[PDB]
């Protein structure tokens, strides 16, 4: 049923999976209108759909015209993500196509197992994690993209860059969740963190800086006090 | 009016019909029930003192046969049989009525309860349920598992009501996945309905007939069957209007019968709470929300 802490590393084994975030699928912009009511504008957003274990994103990008004429955009949205997760299984190979779909929100399961009724052996599972996948849009070249994107589009990724040649999954894995906390938490401090030392570069492939080993530790324990403090500053501690 | 007599009662036994029931002691001159309307379906039922587990009954129609009770002290139960010989059974039933040892079904005149209840159950439609074919008459227990049950495990002793289920390919066309899951319109009209049912008298037959079959029996996937009916007919955005006016005064009944003391097992509250308050026809009941928030109000 439900993945949290106690099964883990399940997503770390060789059953393909994926995780669905839908966070950033309906974004909007409130504002006043001149009679001094309030109206939202829409801006692109995306579907997150990572493989934990591969890093492997399939950044769907949700462009504004999709929601141009329709009525109660918060639910479409839900349905929206999960013809576009179906659509995405349906064009992999079956030996590609997850064995598990762990969904981020409740509210997407059952979207989600609706439009998969075609493939009743790929188990749609929630989590009681809370995990930080809405920060994906604090990640300045996922953010580009989908801002500039004209047209529906998906775009790949790898969100671990090139760390599984020297780290498992599970610590991959565990980078990433720290990276996005910190940048959920308090985006400014987070990206000052990243990119303070002019030398470390990112390379054109690649979403995050070329740290080594040393520098990643450092690194991951500059994420960790700033997850801290502004837990310390949010409740006075 | 016709008869169910009865050979014996060497078991005492609270007996049901239809909505009535009555206590009789162990090796009491009981010898059937007279009077029956002619015109319905009828269900005579059992509960025996010594084991309250299964409560079990018959499912008959008397135009369809001559039919008595007779205990079985080698399967312990009162079976339903049918005396093919008409001369006997008139004999037998006219020597039971002057010995006065029958007690009579007791409709009071204003009564329009069990016809309420029944308005279109058919026989011929239980026994497509109630697969028992050398049988005029269906039997029904509280045990017995659902078609839909026994896939999710005896075939020949199950209930075959027409499986519903809202997360199902029948239920949702290929690129109507939000259309259809929202808004059943479709799985209703075309696919139950014109598809599978016929007419919305043959859907109301089936859905009276699970209620009472989760009434009478506390058949756990009856009452699943029945608030899975209604739940269909709710959340379709579209719906014939004598259909709706009709469910209104069916369910209404329904609840008007059911024994307050039972609401907490036979009444599903998320069902309920979405057919009266959330669902599109939401007002389309006065009767049944009128009926339900006056007698339970709790489970809203
Ligand atoms: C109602 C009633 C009708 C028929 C019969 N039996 S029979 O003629 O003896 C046939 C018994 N198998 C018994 C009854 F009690």
């Amino acid at each position: 049923g439900a993945m949290n802490s106690s099964n883990y590393a399940e997503l770390f084994n060789n059953d393909i999976k994926l995780f669905v975030d839908d966070t950033n699928v309906y974004r909007v912009t409130v504002h006043k209108t001149f009679e001094g009511n309030v109206a939202t504008k829409a801006i692109n957003g995306c579907i997150f759909t990572l493989n934990p274990k591969t890093g492997h994103l399939f950044l769907k990008i949700i462009h504004t015209s999709v929601w141009a004429g329709q009525k109660r955009l918060s639910q479409l949205a839900k349905w929206k993500t999960a013809e576009e997760v179906s659509a995405l299984v349906r064009s992999l190979p079956k030996e590609e196509q997850p064995k598990q779909i762990i969904v981020t929100r409740k509210a997407m399961l059952d979207p989600l197992e609706v439009h998969m009724l075609d493939f009743p052996n790929i188990a749609i599972r929630p989590t009681e994690l809370r995990l930080p996948f809405s920060a994906a849009m604090s990640i300045d070249k996922l953010s580009d993209v989908v801002m500039k994107a004209t047209e529906p589009q998906m775009v790949l990724f790898n969100i671990y860059d090139d760390w599984l040649d020297r780290i498992s999954s599970y610590t991959a894995f565990s980078r990433l969740t720290l990276l996005l906390r910190a940048l959920k938490t308090n985006e400014e401090s987070a990206k000052m963190i990243l990119l303070s030392d002019p030398t470390i570069t990112i390379k054109s492939y690649h979403l995050w800086p070329s740290f080594t080993d040393e520098q990643w530790i450092t690194i991951e324990s500059q994420m960790r006090d700033l997850i801290l403090t502004e837990y310390g500053r949010k409740y006075n501690v | 009016m016709n008869t169910v007599p009865f050979t014996s009662a060497p078991i005492e036994v609270t007996i049901g019909i239809d909505q009535y029931s009555f206590n009789v002691k162990e090796n009491q001159p009981f010898h059937g029930i007279k009077d029956i309307p002619i015109g319905h379906v009828h269900v005579i039922h059992f509960q025996h003192a010594d084991n309250s587990s299964m409560r079990y009954g018959y499912w008959f129609d008397c135009r369809m046969g001559n039919f008595y009770i007779q205990y079985d002290p080698k399967d312990g139960l009162y079976k339903m049989m049918e005396e093919r010989d008409g001369a006997k059974f008139e004999n037998i039933v006219h020597n039971f009525k002057e010995r006065q040892m029958m007690v009579s079904y007791p409709k009071i005149d204003e009564d329009d309860t069990w016809y309420n209840l029944t308005e279109f159950v058919q026989m011929d439609k239980i026994r497509k349920i109630v697969r028992k074919d050398e049988n005029q008459f269906s039997y029904v227990d509280s045990s017995m598992t659902t078609v839909q049950e026994n896939e999710l495990s005896d075939p020949a002793h199950s209930l075959n009501y027409t499986v519903i289920n809202f997360k199902s390919r029948e239920a949702i066309r290929p690129g109507h996945e939000m259309e259809d899951f929202l808004d059943k319109s479709y799985y209703l009209n075309t696919v139950m309905l014109q598809g599978i049912f016929k007419n919305s008298s043959n859907y109301f037959g089936e859905l009276q007939f699970a209620f009472l079959n989760a009434m009478f029996f506390g058949n756990y996937g009856s009452s699943l069957q029945w608030h899975a009916m209604i739940e269909l007919i709710c959340s379709s955005a579209t719906v014939p209007k004598h259909m709706l006016d009709k469910l209104d005064e069916i369910l209404y009944y329904q609840i008007k019968t059911l024994p307050e003391q039972y609401s907490d097992i036979l009444l599903n509250e998320r069902v309920w709470n979405i057919c009266l308050y959330s669902s599109f026809q939401k007002n389309s009941l006065h009767n049944t929300e009128k009926i339900m928030e006056n007698k339970y109000p709790e489970l809203l």
